[PDB]
RNA sequence: AGCUCGUGUCGUGAGAUGUUGGGUUAAGUCCCGCAACGAGCGCAACCCUUGUCUCAUGUUGCCAGCACGUUAUGGUGGGGACUCGUGAGAGACUGCCGGGGUCAACUCGGAGGAAGGUGGGGAUGACGUCAAGUCAUCAUGCCCCUUAUGUCCAGGGCUUCACACAUGCUACAAUGGCCGGUACAAAGGGCUGCGAUGCCGUGAGGUGGAGCGAAUCCUUUCAAAGCCGGUCUCAGUUCGGAUCGGGGUCUGCAACUCGACCCCGUGAAGUCGGAGUCGCUAGUAAUCGCAGAUCAGCAACGCUGCGGUGAAUACGUUCCCG
């Protein structure tokens, strides 16, 4: 058994792999039925295309937290780490494109006495 | 308002809570009774130095511990004013009270006791000079402590003007959380109003 | 608060809506949290005094 | 490396620094390097390096000084002044810019040349070696 | 035949852990089966207060209250465990109830 | 920015065309924080250009921006309460930035009542050289060359 | 980012030196040289949170793999293979290399790595200054009423209006307006409280009640922006919502002055706003919804938080301010 976990700014995904055909399951939907974005499509294709072994794995994803782009990035990173695990020889490839660099960017706290984060109220000289 | 309370700053690492119990539905009644008993205990005894008062309130079990420098006027041989305390706590419906009275081994090493003593010394006739210098010297005689600062504010000396004076010896690192810093505030009454005395005592460091 | 106002607050109102907060320690009718029953000033002062079971400085 | 100002006349602080060096070298030999903060050990070693390249002979003085040999007194005004104030005899080289009235045991010569300085150092160390041999 | 959960709550981590350890030791001494003190979400109440009376609203201070809760599940209801349950001494800041 | 220049931001390669000009344009036209709608607007404009000119979008946009890329700018420097206009040459990066900013800012003025055809029409006009971006470019060069005298401050 | 002390040295002396100069740094942070050598309070660190992993760890949480479920779903048994809930620990330390360096701090580039140079943000605000604010949080000395300025009570005011200032929200629309479908967040709160199904309403809502003192139940499997399909085609607009009319719902003993919300109708100003001015340098502004405190109901567009989507330039100190 293989199971991998991905996280992206409050979105958490868990991916299971099968060596089956070139199709994906996202909580019961395919890659086009769910995440109907061409940009997200290329984003998720980027690991497999970089490793140049597309259409060789069937993934099953369980998703929580975040929105479209956050979960898309989380799935991308999770499947990238899963592929690195099953085939370590591709480790010096994704790092060349920086797909192993997890993104440590989140929502900055809204600070009291202000409007939001770094925004400030209007200042009047009189 | 620049320096925050060091005691309240250190409630998460160094200093613990002086009133520990648990409640979910009856928080209002508990806190009302707690402030009532605290005020009654503070008012009933004033000639002695009450350094600390801790309250315990669990289920049917309620008890309180009072720390004083001179327990002789606090626990009688027969318990007369102790019985007065018992009557007062029973009037306000404090149920069973296991009121144990404790003492302090180094009364000169407590911020509250030093503050109180320098307060009456400044109030009666003595200038802030001699009283607070003597308090600092008495604290620095004891070797366990390492630093002290004493501040006084108000109409010092009876003058008609605000005044504030601070004297410091040793190290008083407020900005260190793991610093065993004891803080005490007191007010000395007078015909000119009130004089505030604030004592910081830094006594070594503690590491778990 | 005037002692008469405090006693009238202690006196239970003759109508349901005629009741208000009347902070316990002092008697400041504004900004009285239902969790404590205290005014915000008194709550802050007592919490910084280390005499409340659970309260502490917030930071995150 | 450099003559510290007033380290001779002030003997308490040099003793404190010598104790600090002794204890720090003892801990370094013992091997305490990862039982503290990593950054703490980093500037600990930095303090080691800073207080070692100017501390080469003071580490092994112990029994106070009695004679001071001075090269380029015009660059060593403070050292000679401290020795004079403390009563320590001063044996110094005289240059044309130096005051002969200051040195108790003046030795004319050139202090701007390595060869003359090397020769003078060698002869004076031969003198002190003979003194120890005949001691 | 019957299993009992006990909810076990406190602000303080030290006292709650000590109570759990004592109860587990007592159960082991008595001879009954328990799953163990499984962790539960920690409730947090957050409040805001104004530092200064009479104006200067921008300066405030936040307060928290944290309650750590756990469950202890006991199987095989040994009668001696029930006999020795309520006599166990517990810390002041720790509250345990049965379910 | 007082101490030194901040490091330049990287540009993510455009997945559909491979050149970053299109993603720069879509990032600039982006407003209210929506990448998808701006992307579809730019892509619709580019495909209208495809069907109207019959040539490759990359090269036509390239020489269009080259023909609308400014070369010099005018800067204000004040002394004694009175200002002076000095001409300074521009790095190509800010030149392309200003050209694209002009295009996007003035693409809200064409009176055909839809943004995607607005972009397609102005892109085609700049490709033909009759667009208003050419007019702003000529005005900027007129300002730069006419006031070439006041440059002795050397900035 | 500054404020002091011990010893030493200088001056008859108050005093000075250290704390000056060059460089560097977020910094009195550090280096070099200098009669200074060192040490305290400040700074940094010990604290909270976010980003990775290891171990302990399975309920109310999850469901890989197995049986019962067939649509109502981990729902019912079971399980740690995965998040997760919560405890402990590892790890960012100029660690290594190369060029500039005074073989110095330091600066840039590279390697590994989740992060490269205080990773991101909170908490903490020194000595001092404004006779700054608060006798209306509380107490506090002096003066005042003391048969009253005390004091209970009914109605009315703090929302009055020809004006001016400040802070906000909604619009001047086609990057849009209206109609149906479609899928993913977080946090929080709940006892005379959250309150689901059915019953009848256009919608607030009237009937009554199952789950929960609460990882169990309710906030719809929790929203909007997003995407798809239909239409509107530039007008005071299928924009905009003000004022005004008729009829109601909820709470409250009591809704006119003076609560909120609902149905229907005419549909005012409003065309990107002069002199001038404001917030902002990475998950920031901008946009969108949700939650909480106070609250019976709310004037809330306010305040404190959460999450979604998310780019621009920074040449350089010449000028304006601290």
């Amino acid at each position: 058994p293989i199971q991998t976990v991905g996280r992206r700014k409050e979105a958490v995904v868990r991916v299971r792999l099968v060596p089956g055909t070139g199709q994906f399951n996202l909580d019961g939907r395919t890659l086009e039925n769910y995440f109907p974005n061409k940009v997200h499509q290329q984003l998720i294709k980027a690991p497999l295309v970089t490793v140049d072994r597309v259409d060789q794995f069937d993934i099953y994803a369980h998703l929580d937290g975040g929105g479209p782009s956050g979960q898309a990035g989380a799935l991308r990173l999770a499947i990238a780490r899963a592929l690195i695990l099953v085939q370590p020889e591709d480790r010096p490839a994704l790092k060349k494109a920086g797909f192993l660099t997890r993104d440590p960017r989140a929502i900055e706290r809204k600070k009291y006495g202000l409007k939001k984060a770094r925004k400030a109220p209007q200042y009047s000289k009189r | 308002g620049q320096k925050i309370n060091p005691h309240g700053f250190r409630l998460g690492i160094t200093t613990e809570w002086k009133s520990r119990w648990y409640a979910d539905k009856q928080y209002k009644d508990y806190v009302k009774e707690d402030v009532a008993i605290r005020k009654l205990l503070a008012t009933g005894l004033e000639r002695a130095g009450i350094a600390d008062v801790e309250i315990e309130r669990t289920r049917d079990r309620v008890r309180v511990d009072i720390h004083t420098a001179r327990p002789g006027i606090v626990i009688g041989r027969r318990g007369t004013e102790a019985d007065r305390i018992r009557a007062d706590l029973e009037k306000l419906t404090g149920k069973q009270v296991q009121l144990n009275i404790l003492e302090v081994k180094n009364p000169e090493s407590q911020a509250q006791l030093v503050a109180q003593g320098v307060a009456e010394q400044l109030s009666n006739r003595v200038a802030f000079r001699r009283a607070m210098r003597k308090a600092i010297q008495s604290a620095m005689r004891q070797p366990n402590v390492k630093g002290i600062r004493v501040q006084c504010s108000g109409r010092l000396g009876g003058a008609e003007m605000s005044r504030s004076e601070f004297y410091r010896e040793g190290r008083v690192p407020l900005h260190t959380l793991r610093a065993d810093i004891d803080y005490g505030l007191y007010e000395a009454k007078t015909t000119f109003g009130r004089i505030g005395v604030k004592v910081w005592i830094y006594k070594g460091d503690i590491v778990g | 608060a005037k002692k008469a106002l405090v006693h009238k607050a202690n006196k239970k109102p003759k109508f349901a809506v005629r009741a208000y907060t009347r902070c316990n320690k002092c008697g400041r009718p504004h900004s009285v949290y239902r969790k404590f029953g205290l005014c915000r000033i008194c709550l802050r002062e007592m919490a910084h005094a280390g005499e409340l079971p659970g309260v502490q400085k917030s930071s995150w | 490396q450099r003559w510290l100002g007033g380290m001779l006349t002030n003997f308490s602080t040099v003793h404190k620094r010598l104790q600090r060096l002794k204890e720090l070298e003892a801990m370094e030999q013992t091997g305490g390097f990862e039982g503290r903060t990593k950054k703490e050990i980093l500037m600990l070693t930095r303090e080691k390096n800073k207080l070692e390249r100017s501390l080469g002979g003071i580490r092994d003085m112990q029994k106070v000084p009695s004679a001071v040999w001075v090269v380029d007194t015009n660059k060593e005004h403070i050292a000679v002044g401290e020795a004079r104030k403390l009563g320590i005899p001063v044996i110094a080289i005289l240059d044309t810019n130096c005051d002969p009235d200051v040195v108790d045991y003046p030795i004319p010569g050139n202090d701007d040349a390595i060869r003359s300085a090397a020769l003078l150092t060698k002869v004076i160390a031969s003198a002190v070696a003979e003194g120890l041999q005949a001691r | 035949g019957q299993k009992i959960r006990i909810r076990l709550k406190a602000y303080d981590h030290e006292a709650i852990d000590a109570s759990a350890r004592k109860i587990v030791e007592t159960v082991t001494r008595t001879g009954a089966s328990v799953v163990g003190p499984v962790p539960l979400p920690t409730e947090k109440n957050v409040y805001c207060v104004i530092r200064s009376p009479h104006k200067y609203k921008d300066s405030r201070e936040h307060f928290e209250m944290r309650t750590h809760k756990r469950l202890i599940d006991i199987l095989d209801p040994t009668p001696k465990t029930v006999d020795a349950l309520m006599r166990i001494d517990l810390p002041a800041s720790v509250d345990v109830n049965i379910q | 920015p007082r101490k030194g220049p901040a490091p330049k931001r990287p540009l993510v390669n455009d997945p559909v065309y491979g050149s970053q000009l299109v993603t720069q344009l879509v990032n600039k036209v982006l407003l209210e924080g929506k990448k998808s709608l701006a992307e579809r607007i730019v892509y619709g404009a580019l495909e209208q250009a495809r069907e109207k000119t019959g040539t490759d979008p990359v090269v036509t946009l390239k020489r269009a921006l080259d023909n609308v890329k400014p070369a010099l700018e005018v800067r204000s420097r004040r002394v004694g309460g009175a200002t002076y206009q000095v001409p300074v040459e521009v790095r190509p990066d800010r030149s392309t930035t200003l050209a694209l900013r002009w295009l996007v800012n003035f693409s809200r003025q064409r009176r055909e009542k839809t943004m995607v055809e607005r972009l397609a029409n102005e892109i085609l006009d700049a490709s033909n050289g009759l667009g208003a971006s050419v007019k702003r470019r000529e005005d900027t060069h007129k300002m730069a060359e006419a006031n070439r005298a006041f440059a002795h401050y050397r900035w």
